[PDB]
């Protein structure tokens, strides 16, 4: 009863909002939703609404349905599983700051074509849901951003190289600078972990 | 059980990382041979191309790896 | 010129990743074996694992620094 579920929360949005750009983006994910015959879409485009339901006229309400849209438009089921973590990370705890790293990270990996970026990321997203409101699931996240950052900056050295001695060494000082920030914050959770155990 | 599955994946990853390693041999070796023999501009594209070949095998094993780490850390919490 | 320390760099960077898998995998074997059963004695490894870790970021930092010295050199 999930199609159900979502047309009566669209119901619910435009009793509430009335010519709001919410509103018309969220009956925009509905039209999606219902010609798309994917049930994990159908899940995050209900996730997505009832998150702006919760939090009408709000920028994660808003991000989170541009999210929502990028999500569908996205063929890979495994972004719309990272982005359903992610927005069920958002409706759990809004107003922290595991909902921004989870939104940014969920709008990178839509974006992300690579599979172990999204592997991560989805790995990094379970184990913020598992103990949520730590100091360890904000540092999770985190890492997996910085992950992906270097798998993009490895991308853009690449292309750089296909084409300039300047650019080269500035991409690759860019590269080993979020480098050490990945193992860093890697020390961290491994610090954490040692007086988890302990 | 997760563990178990989580081994086995450990152990895989561990062969592709000890084959990644003598990648980095066998591309060592190649770099300083192809310096002996006569260093050229589309010579030093070559070498970077297969330098970033490399990289990005090695960058891969190396996301799986923290990957595996991270389900694990969800594991143990 | 600045292909050839590039390549440098890279193979610099190649030889400490490889130090990195096998520290990292040190780690993930003693969390797995942490998980089986609890042992005071794996902690001081843990800990050692991530002192060598440690160490790794700091050689990384000093290549980082290398290639910082070589921008300067070029833009001024």
């Amino acid at each position: 009863s999930e199609k159900e579920k979502v047309e009566e929360l669209a119901q619910r949005i435009r009793e509430q909002l009335p010519d709001t750009e919410l509103a018309r983006e969220a009956q925009e994910l509905a039209d999606e939703a219902r010609k798309s015959d994917d049930s994990e879409a159908l899940k995050v485009v209900y996730l997505a609404l009832r998150i702006v339901q919760q939090l009408p006229d709000t920028e994660l309400a808003r991000e989170a349905l541009e999210l929502a849209k990028e999500a569908v438009k996205s063929t890979d089921s495994e972004a719309l599983k990272v982005v359903y973590l992610a927005l069920r990370i958002v409706q759990q705890l809004p107003d922290t700051e595991l909902a921004r790293l989870a939104l940014e990270l969920a709008k990178k990996a839509v974006e992300m074509t690579a599979q172990e970026v999204l592997e991560i990321a989805r790995a990094a997203l379970k184990a913020a849901q598992a103990f949520p409101n730590t100091e360890l699931a904000e540092l999770m996240l985190r890492l997996a951003e910085v992950a992906a950052r270097v798998m993009k900056e490895l991308e853009r050295n690449d292309e750089e190289i296909k084409k300039d001695d300047e650019s080269l060494l500035e991409d690759i000082v860019e590269l080993l600078k979020e480098i050490i920030k990945l193992w860093k914050i890697l020390v961290e959770v491994s610090d954490v972990m040692l007086k988890l155990i302990s | 059980g997760p563990v178990d599955e989580i081994d086995k994946e450990v152990k895989k990853l561990e062969e592709e990382a000890k084959k990644s390693q003598e990648e980095v041999e066998r591309l060592k070796q190649e770099v300083e041979k192809a310096s002996k023999a006569g260093l050229d501009h589309e010579g030093d594209s070559r070498i970077f191309k297969k330098i970033h070949d490399v990289v990005t095998k090695q960058i891969k094993v190396i996301l799986r790896l923290i990957a595996v780490y991270a389900e694990l850390v969800a594991i143990i919490g | 010129s600045k292909q050839k320390e590039a390549i440098k760099v890279y193979l610099e960077l190649l030889e400490v990743h490889s130090r990195v898998l096998k520290a990292l995998i040190e780690q993930i074997k003693l969390f797995i074996e942490l998980i089986k059963r609890p042992d005071e004695d794996l902690a001081d490894k843990v800990r050692k694992s991530s002192e060598e870790l440690k160490k790794i970021i700091k050689e990384v930092e000093k290549i980082l620094r290398k290639v910082d010295d070589i921008l300067y050199k070029v833009k001024s």
